[PDB]
């Protein structure tokens, strides 16, 4: 038996729990967000990496579920690199954010992909 | 008025009708007694289901049986059955209380089940009408609301029944939460038939379950849950119930809708909508009615009748699993759960479209006897907006339950990835699974113990 | 701890064991799927109601399996079956909630009637021990209490569901009533489906029915009752109908036990309980689970439950009216809820002997298709400690309500004394109600419609 | 059609709706009694021959339902006459009484008979 660490092993939600993934990789991911007809989103965060409960703690509240968004949503967009880019920017200007890649459906208006991108040095 | 027996089939009997957009209607599996003629069945069940007894009453002549009556508009014989038939009965919206499932039940499947003159009788299906559906709250949150108040998305989430069923200290139920949700499950939960009990009473599971919860999502970073069961013997120990863990400011209760029953449910449902608690619910003696296809009633119609009284999960079976559940019959009552406008389909179940109006979607969860090797069959089934629960799966690691749990999700993440970048996860399942053992330790000792296990045994209700 | 499968027997088929005057006992009918022995399907029951989950948990060891599991005690084959089998399963006390009949259906009939390796299961009977009967009230008031407060005595109670089931309006159900109680019934009652509707709001039928029980029996000299339904679509809401009810000073409200719920029906039978009022539990849906014999739970369980979780009546079937109700089947079952202390005898599918440590007795109302003619039968059937009920057979008489509950009045009056003075009821009641017409030609008039009615069809649950 | 009068039929629950007992049936009905093991009590009432609503009103109360007893409950006596001669004995003593006969079950506690035996000329 091993023993799974209980220290060092934050998770991110989906994909997380598999080795990171490579930039085609994501790129891929990125690609089955387009081809589902999904509007993709990049999201930054560079003080609370993590959920947290400080403002409130009532069934269904916690804090550190928004993070910032870069710009706006690629409406219309057809090209997994140039959502690659806008990472890449992000990266440039705030290399100590957690970056994270979102799909949108709007028709049910629910977000159908979230997967992380890119993790700050401090991490 | 002239006094006397009738036929029902005089008053209840109109295959002329043209239903309206307000009506429920009901398709009913009969098959009655030597020498009933299905006309009279038919007519005796939209009688006995709506407004009409055994012998001509004259208070008929205060109101209108026209604008009342149930009706048996349609007649369709089962091909290969003798004298078995699908009778269409439309009800009226005015006989029905609003945003009352029991009475909808009481008097759709009342008393006629028990009538002398049938030998069996089913019912498949029922529409809903708009007008009807308009009259219930729902789900308290539905699947949109669940997935942001979470904060989890592009995969199905993963729960967990602790084991043994019963038996088991509240200080030794939190314990076992903690280690299963810190290796990377989302949910655990209480099993249906632990409520409160000698080994184990219910305040105190509640207590050490929310000190689980906390440090398990402090640890990971990740949301977590527990599904604190409110069901109970009566509806004030219930809601007691609830009103703790809304004090603990936990995420999510469970509650046995068929065994509570349908009033403490809806009782339940506003009050999670009222305090924000997101309502697992478990089908608890669901089988005892659905099982058999030639009497009961079909699992999609408790399925709507919970999508009304509200619930933002169900247990909507696995397919492959240790509990029976028709692949085809399966894929149409789920998305009579999930989806906002259904086809009519008899290619898998589904006897009227249903038109749900904006009303929230339930979550289906896939339970029971289910492990690490039938998890791209699962994603596939079932896609992203599902549950799917490892009990045995996760505390049958060989590991313990962190492990276990490291297992799950790794083999769900995998398959993700895998159908994302293009792969068949119907065809390439178990190579998709032998790829990850490669890199997932966790992962490869859960495939070795269960690599030759499976549930293959003849399905009883069919279409 | 050793991880993976195996068989359930090797922990869950213990035909050694000697049962507890604790446990709950359980006698199942099962039929496994081809292939399953019994021993198995057995062990797969006992294990998966109770303890047991498909492979081997570590947390087993954590607590003792020896005291907390279920046991397939005895396994004993079915004349003329081939595969199927009665299995025995006993329970410890501490697996079950007190007080909570919810909790304990939870367990004994939660999952198991869908597993794969059965194709078919019913629950045919249950022991319940006096430990565990003593965490209920049971009945608010009982057989008992009842003829106390209502001052009658020495014959059967006479009812009547008002009809047309739905479309009356309050005004006229109000009519309807006080011409029904005025002619010599002791009751009338709402319809099980007729809660709250568009065409007619309960708090306006529960108003008109006050003003006609007061009229009626202020005519009479008798004291009179109408089951005023309490069923609703939350706890709330049927918690309110019987606060009216409390404000009216009426006697009796009714509730519709299945279709409402265990937990919500629990809650009522407090209230009723520090109310004083009496409860008319009625069994709409029963047969959607109770009809078929090779499936689902057999009515004698339904009505133990009732019992525990409480009621002043259930109605318990006509044998000879519209919906079936096997004679030997009937009386094992209504001496189930009337007695004390009930010994086992298969012969009246009594699979267990059951006391009932002073819990009080509940009622049985025999209603559906019965008529004037079939009063010799019933009385005969039930003796004095039963409620027979006459919808159509009230309204549908052709002089109107007060004749009709004239005629059904004196019909069973006739019977009484022609029993007390030693007439055989099974073989002169035509003759007794014959002699009866005479100076009733209020009887007269309903022999004459309803003289060829009858309900002979071939028994679907025989014994 | 018959209509069945308002007033005038004013009942005593069971079997008053039946024609009159004679006397002879009035003693079948305590044959009928002593057969089975129960014990017959006389109760009689000059004031309030029905049920009525004067000194509380919330369900299951109702004033009127206790009568006087005659004397006590005639445990061990099995002949049908001497449950007769005590009514006699009441209904000389209060020919303006309403007068029942009544029988008791005391394993279950439950009256399991009764009916009225003399009404007075009042009625
Ligand atoms: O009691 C049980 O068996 C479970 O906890 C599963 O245990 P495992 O995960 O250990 O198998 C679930 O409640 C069943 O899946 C319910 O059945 P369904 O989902 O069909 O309603
Ligand atoms: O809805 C009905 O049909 C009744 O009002 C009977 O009406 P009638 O008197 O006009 O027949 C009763 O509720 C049934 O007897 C219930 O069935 P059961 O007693 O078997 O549960
Ligand atoms: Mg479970
Ligand atoms: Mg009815």
């Amino acid at each position: 038996m091993k023993v799974w660490p209980p220290i060092g092993k934050k998770k991110f939600e989906t994909l997380s729990y598999l080795p990171d993934l490579t930039d085609v990789e994501l790129a891929k991911e990125v690609d089955y967000l387009l081809r589902n007809k999904w509007i993709p989103c990049v999201e930054f965060e560079l003080e609370h990496g993590f959920v947290y409960r400080e403002h409130g703690n009532t069934p269904g509240y916690y804090d550190g579920r928004y993070w910032t968004m870069w710009k706006l949503p690629l409406f219309g967009c057809t090209d997994s690199a140039q959502v690659l880019k806008e990472v890449e920017e992000c990266k440039k200007e705030y290399p100590g954010a957690f970056i994270r890649i979102i799909g949108f459906d709007n028709t049910r208006q629910v977000q159908c992909i979230s997967f992380i991108a890119y993790k700050p040095p401090s991490f | 008025f002239k006094a006397g027996v009738k036929e029902y089939k005089l008053t209840y009997y109109t295959p002329e009708y043209e239903t309206k957009d307000t009506d429920i209607l009901a398709a009913f599996r009969v098959t009655p007694q030597p020498g009933v003629p299905p006309e009279e069945a038919g007519a005796a069940v939209a009688a006995e289901s709506s407004t009409g007894t055994w012998t001509t009453v004259w208070t008929d002549g205060l109101t209108s049986l026209d604008r009342y009556k149930g009706r048996c508009y349609h007649i369709e014989p089962v091909p290969g059955e003798e004298t078995q038939f699908i009778a269409y009965v439309a009800y009226p919206l005015d006989l029905f209380e609003e945003g009352s499932v029991t009475n909808m039940f009481t008097s759709i499947v009342g008393n006629v089940f028990g009538f002398k003159a049938l030998a069996a009788l089913r019912l498949e299906d029922l529409r809903i009408p708009p007008a009807y559906t308009k009259t219930f709250q729902g789900p308290p949150h539905g699947i949109q609301v669940e997935r942001d108040k979470l904060n989890k998305y592009g995969r199905p989430l993963l729960g967990c029944t602790i084991k043994p069923k019963l038996g088991l200290s509240a200080k030794n139920y939190g314990r076992a939460v903690y280690e299963c949700l810190r290796g990377g499950l989302d949910f655990t939960k209480d099993d249906e038939n632990v409520n409160s009990q000698p080994f184990m009473r219910w305040r105190d599971r509640f207590l050490f379950c929310a000190e689980a919860i906390y440090k398990s999502q402090a640890e990971t970073g990740e949301i977590k849950g527990h599904y604190l069961n409110a069901t109970a013997g009566t509806c004030e120990e219930m809601i007691k119930r609830a009103v703790f863990a809304r004090e603990l400011g936990v995420p999510i209760v469970m509650h046995d809708y068929l065994t509570g029953g349908f009033t403490a449910n809806t009782s339940l449902s506003h009050y999670c909508r009222d305090n924000g608690l997101l309502l697992h619910i478990h089908r608890a003696m669901h089988a005892v009615i659905d099982r058999q296809k030639n009497h009961g009633m079909h699992f999609r119609v408790l399925a709507k009748a919970l999508r009304l009284s509200g619930g933002d999960h169900i247990h909507a079976g696995t397919v492959v699993g240790k509990l029976e559940g028709d692949r085809e019959s399966t894929l149409g009552f789920v998305d009579l759960l999930r989806d906002d406008y259904v086809e009519k389909d008899r290619s898998r179940g589904i006897f009227f479209t249903q038109d749900w109006v904006s009303l929230p979607g339930v979550l289906p969860v896939a339970s029971g006897g289910i492990h690490v090797w039938h998890m791209p069959a699962l994603t596939e089934i079932f896609g992203d907006d599902s549950v799917l629960q490892f009990g045995g799966g996760t505390l049958g690691h060989p590991w313990g339950n962190a492990p276990g749990a490291v297992a799950n999700r790794v083999a769900l993440e995998a398959c993700v990835q895998a159908r994302n970048e293009g792969r068949d996860l119907a065809v390439e399942g178990n190579e998709i699974i032998r790829e990850a053992c490669k890199w997932s330790p966790e992962l490869a000792a859960a495939c070795e113990v269960w690599k030759e296990i499976t549930f293959n045994f003849p399905t009883i209700d069919k279409l």
